[PDB]
């Protein structure tokens, strides 16, 4: 490493467009209703469960709630979309292809 | 393919610490610098008082 | 002009402008901003000087 | 941990919201903004398509109007959202919805703060109005022409007692917080225009409007009230 | 009192030394220093706005007197098919038309179309003459022409001229404010101005504007 | 002896317009009749922005006037138009078969207003930004009269034809803007289409005019 003498402070080359665009690229397809959810959506059912579990705020969700499935799947896709958007943006600006 | 993150410590590749986000991220460096352990100009008795309050409060739980 | 913690009243032993509200010319007065002409003998040298001698009893 | 070096070398590497290379209101489709919107003032996205602020002094007066409207609109958005938001939790207001909260003074037990009889307990309308116009005239003339909390201070950003925690000592942080203020305030002005309009066409509280929307967004949008203002 | 110069009376009184723009010199009548919106920064836009202000002022004074007079005369005993001002226009559609003071043989107007034609033709003539002159003037002031519009001759002295200018523009601002009130409180109340004053004098704490405050709430 | 330019151009008050014109309203721009009584265009830059606003409002109002006249004519003629009237032509999306274009159920058959609005906002933002600062049809042209692809017929390569067609454009556009304001106000007042309003005015001109709807907005 002939470069990197002082650990640049901008180690994450931040683009504020990246989180917004990953969020919109995931949640908008996640707002498409499909046959498997009974016509509903993943984000729709996730927010529905968020509401149903905020109706008793202290009491957390159960093991049999289905809020955890929506949570984990939604955030799998969302984190993947956000990190791949950051990677793609900073590879486009930089080299990498 | 620019912009590598992990650097040698203070640019010295032979001291052997490898500055890194977990080490030298400005949020992390700030938080660790503001801890009473690293307030080198403040009297040690008062830093000890703060550290002790924190630890006695936490280890009672 | 100051930092947050000096505004919040920290750092005892910084007191020479804190006597200004209880001694001296521009101190707190008995009618506050509605007491202009304090008696000349109430110079602000003694404690509790709010400029109140309406009856002029302490002129000597 | 390293010490950040001063701004002699770094006078303007952070001026993203000012200068000629600043964001504009149509992005790359704006071209170049008018010759008077040069990027010295906060929130300057180059939007003067009507040329109403072509004169510099009219532009100053409009900046004053915009920032004061922005602060009043932020206060108004928070004040229309908060009572309804806590009225959806069980705090018993008389009328938690904002375009019905004014008539609470015509209630039986009067206008109760937080729906509490032992609180303000206002029973008259014109004592409220008289007190309010007295104090508002006093402090708006103070805002205009000096007063107890500052005389030779700025017109829009006076500070002093209005910056008690000192968030404007750094001029860079001040220039950034001014943009944050004007942007949050333009958002709140747009949202108060929305409050007005979607109160007129709907007649429900804004948070109830949001509840209705998220109940069925494809059905409960503004096009469901498109035929309400039809002629006869 | 001055009404002119730097220490003139101003719209915020003692609170007004730092708000006044640099262009609002105490030169023109009614200059209290109220340009918070900066709409008159240009002297030419300022001149056009002064003309608009004075013409609105005179028209609003004539209209204020025209809305107050028929109702006074209506309770004074005189028959007025429709005394209230915001339906005094609908007298043309009655059986006997618009009779001026209730007399059937004074005017007896039956057609609103011809009335409007009359009105447009000679209002256009008069307003064009106001713009660029004509049979009474051709190079006079656009605002204070005088000559034929001073048959009494009140304003041959500049000091009397100035003070009557201020009086004019201030009675006119008063009448414009009162005409805006007429409009808004006719829409809110639906009754005449004189009847609104009668109802306010009958019960000042109950019959005020706040009694009609929940009138325009959507409720849907 | 018509000019439409220079000092002795046609003006808004005709013969009574010689002292009615500001010094900045040089006979340089199309449609300059000398009508700036309010002084709103004293600054040349505000004047330029207002000229752009005027011309764009003019073209949009011309397209809209034709779009409100055409469907009713075609409706009276013989065409099926689920809702021919223009001020409810938007509510066809909420019908059973959606918004059919010319009554054919298999021309457009739009069922969702939200997707219609989405594609409209996307395309419209793209084209209005291209109108502002250029794009695929002209990187550096006039903001108002770009040409060079918006003239596939080539009518205005001569400056004199260009000027006279400019005046014709802005005047047909002012006519259409006036007529569109009329459409708005008399749709709100009458509740019927423009063509039906003309039919009713031709049925009984002295009876069914605007004054028949004059007492409609009285508070009472
Ligand atoms: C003496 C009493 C006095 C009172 C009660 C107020 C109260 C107010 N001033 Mg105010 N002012 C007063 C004196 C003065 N003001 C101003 C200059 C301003 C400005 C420029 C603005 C206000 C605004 C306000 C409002 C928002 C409060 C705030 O800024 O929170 C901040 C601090 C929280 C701890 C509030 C009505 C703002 C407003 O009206 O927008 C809604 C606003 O923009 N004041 C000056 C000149 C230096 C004063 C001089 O005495
Ligand atoms: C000396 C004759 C002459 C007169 C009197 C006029 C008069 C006018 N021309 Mg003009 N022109 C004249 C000669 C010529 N003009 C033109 C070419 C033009 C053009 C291109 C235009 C004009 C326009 C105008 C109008 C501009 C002022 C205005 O807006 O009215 C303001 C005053 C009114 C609107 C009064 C309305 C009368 C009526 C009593 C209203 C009824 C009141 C309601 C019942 C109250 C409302 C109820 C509420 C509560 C809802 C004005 C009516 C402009 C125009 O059309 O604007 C409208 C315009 O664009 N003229 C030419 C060709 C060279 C002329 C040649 O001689
Ligand atoms: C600040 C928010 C907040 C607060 C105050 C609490 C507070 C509590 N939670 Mg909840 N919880 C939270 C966020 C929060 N949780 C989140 C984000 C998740 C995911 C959960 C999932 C969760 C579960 C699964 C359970 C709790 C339970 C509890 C209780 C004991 C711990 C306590 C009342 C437990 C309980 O009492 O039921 C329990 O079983 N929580
Ligand atoms: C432009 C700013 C603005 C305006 C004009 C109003 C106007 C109003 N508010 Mg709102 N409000 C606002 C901002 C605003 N609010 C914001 C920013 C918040 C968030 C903190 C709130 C939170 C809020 C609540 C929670 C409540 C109101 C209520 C009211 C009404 C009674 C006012 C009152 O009692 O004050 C006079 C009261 C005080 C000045 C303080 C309390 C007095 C204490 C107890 C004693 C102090 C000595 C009135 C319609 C009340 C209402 O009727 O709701 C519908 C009510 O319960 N407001
Ligand atoms: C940022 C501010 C803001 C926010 C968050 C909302 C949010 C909302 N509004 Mg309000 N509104 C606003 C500003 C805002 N509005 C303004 C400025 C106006 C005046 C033009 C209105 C007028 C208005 C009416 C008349 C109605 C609503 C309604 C609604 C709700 C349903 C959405 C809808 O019908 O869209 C309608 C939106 C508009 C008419 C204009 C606002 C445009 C937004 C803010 C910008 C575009 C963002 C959007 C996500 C993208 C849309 C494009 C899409 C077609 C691709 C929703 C809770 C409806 C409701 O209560 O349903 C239950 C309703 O009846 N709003
Ligand atoms: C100087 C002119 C003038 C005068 C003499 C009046 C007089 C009156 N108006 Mg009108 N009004 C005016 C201007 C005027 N108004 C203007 C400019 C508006 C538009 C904002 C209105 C809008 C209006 C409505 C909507 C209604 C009235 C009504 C009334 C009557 C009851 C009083 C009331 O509710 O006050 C309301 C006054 C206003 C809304 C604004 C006027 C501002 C005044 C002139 C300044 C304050 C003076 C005051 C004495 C001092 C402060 C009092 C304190 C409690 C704040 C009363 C006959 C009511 C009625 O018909 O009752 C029979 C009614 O419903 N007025
Ligand atoms: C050149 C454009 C144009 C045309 C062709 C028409 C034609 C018509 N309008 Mg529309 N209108 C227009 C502009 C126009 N209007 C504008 C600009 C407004 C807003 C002020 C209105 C507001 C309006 C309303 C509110 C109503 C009509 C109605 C009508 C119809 C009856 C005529 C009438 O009452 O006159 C009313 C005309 C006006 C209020 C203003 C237009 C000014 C004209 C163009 C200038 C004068 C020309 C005239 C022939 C000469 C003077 C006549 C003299 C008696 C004064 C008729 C089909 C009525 C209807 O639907 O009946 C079926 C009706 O209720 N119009
Ligand atoms: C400043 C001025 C100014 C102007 O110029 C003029 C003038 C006005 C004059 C002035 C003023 C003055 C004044 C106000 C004064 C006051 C005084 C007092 C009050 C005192 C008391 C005083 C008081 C006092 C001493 C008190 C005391 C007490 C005591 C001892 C007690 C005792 C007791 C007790 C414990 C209880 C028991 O069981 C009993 C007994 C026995 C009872
Ligand atoms: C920029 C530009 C450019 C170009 O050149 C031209 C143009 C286009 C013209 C321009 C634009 C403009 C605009 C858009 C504007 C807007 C405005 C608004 C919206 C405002 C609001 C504004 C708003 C506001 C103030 C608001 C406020 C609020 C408030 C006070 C509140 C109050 C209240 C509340 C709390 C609630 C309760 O229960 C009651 C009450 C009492 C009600
Ligand atoms: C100064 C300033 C400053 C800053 O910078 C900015 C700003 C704020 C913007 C500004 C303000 C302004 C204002 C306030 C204005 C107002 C106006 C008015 C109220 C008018 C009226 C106005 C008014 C008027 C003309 C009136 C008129 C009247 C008339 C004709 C009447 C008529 C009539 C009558 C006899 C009754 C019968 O049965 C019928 C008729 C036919 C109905
Ligand atoms: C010159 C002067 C001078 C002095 O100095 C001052 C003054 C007086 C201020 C001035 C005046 C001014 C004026 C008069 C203005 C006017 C305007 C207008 C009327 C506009 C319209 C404007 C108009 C317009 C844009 C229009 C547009 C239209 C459109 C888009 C349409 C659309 C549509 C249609 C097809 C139908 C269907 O179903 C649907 C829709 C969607 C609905």
């Amino acid at each position: 490493e002939a470069s990197n003498k002082s650990f640049p402070r901008d180690w994450v080359k931040t683009d504020p467009l990246v989180p917004v665009l990953g969020f919109a690229g995931w949640t908008i397809p996640a707002n498409i209703g499909v046959s498997a959810f009974g016509g509903q959506s993943l984000f729709g059912l996730f927010t529905q469960s968020i509401g149903e579990n905020l109706a008793h705020f202290p009491t957390g969700p159960a093991l049999d709630d289905k809020f955890w499935l929506y949570l984990i799947t939604y955030h799998l896709g969302l984190f993947l979309t956000i990190t791949l958007g950051q990677i793609g943006v900073q590879g486009r600006k930089q080299g990498y292809w | 393919k620019k912009a590598q993150v992990i650097s040698p410590v203070n640019g010295d590749p032979f001291v052997g610490m490898l500055e890194t986000p977990v080490t030298s991220a400005p949020i992390v460096a700030t938080y660790l610098s503001n801890l009473p352990a690293y307030r080198t100009g403040v009297a040690p008795v008062l830093r000890g008082v703060e550290i002790g309050l924190a630890h006695g409060f936490l280890l009672a739980g | 002009k100051k930092t947050i913690r000096e505004k919040a009243g920290w750092w005892s032993n910084g007191g020479n402008e804190k006597l200004s509200a209880f001694y001296g010319p521009d101190r707190g007065l008995w009618l506050g901003p509605l007491s202009g002409t304090t008696p000349a003998y109430l110079t602000g040298e003694f404690p509790g000087d709010y400029g109140w001698d309406s009856a002029g009893l302490s002129a000597d | 941990r390293r010490t950040v070096k001063p701004a002699s070398k770094a006078s303007t590497p952070d001026s993203f919201w000012y200068g000629p290379e600043r964001p504009l209101f149509l992005g790359a489709f704006t071209g170049e903004p008018p010759s008077y919107l040069t990027g010295e003032f906060p929130g300057d996205y180059g939007w003067d398509t009507a040329g109403l602020s072509a004169d510099p002094e009219t532009f100053k007066r409009y900046r004053e109007l915009e920032l004061i409207h922005a602060r009043w609109a932020m206060l108004g958005a928070l004040g229309c959202i908060f009572p309804e938001l806590l009225g959806s939790y069980g705090v018993p207001f008389g009328e938690a919805v904002w375009f019905k909260a004014g008539a609470q003074i015509f209630q039986e037990g009067g206008l109760d703060y937080l729906g509490n009889p032992n609180l303000v307990h206002a029973q008259s309308i014109l004592a409220i109005l008289g007190t309010q116009v007295l104090l508002m005239g006093a402090i708006e003339g103070y805002r205009v022409n000096g007063g107890p909390l500052g005389e030779g201070l700025d017109k829009l950003y006076p500070g002093g007692s209005f910056d008690p925690l000192g968030l404007a000592d750094d001029p860079d942080t001040f220039a950034e917080l001014k943009v944050k203020e004007i942007k949050n305030g333009r958002l709140a002005m747009f949202s108060m225009f929305g409050f007005f309009v979607q109160a007129i066409v709907t007649g429900k509280g804004p948070l109830q409007n949001l509840s209705d929307h998220l109940a069925n967004p494809g059905t409960n949008n503004a096009f469901a009230y498109a035929t309400k203002f039809t002629p006869q």
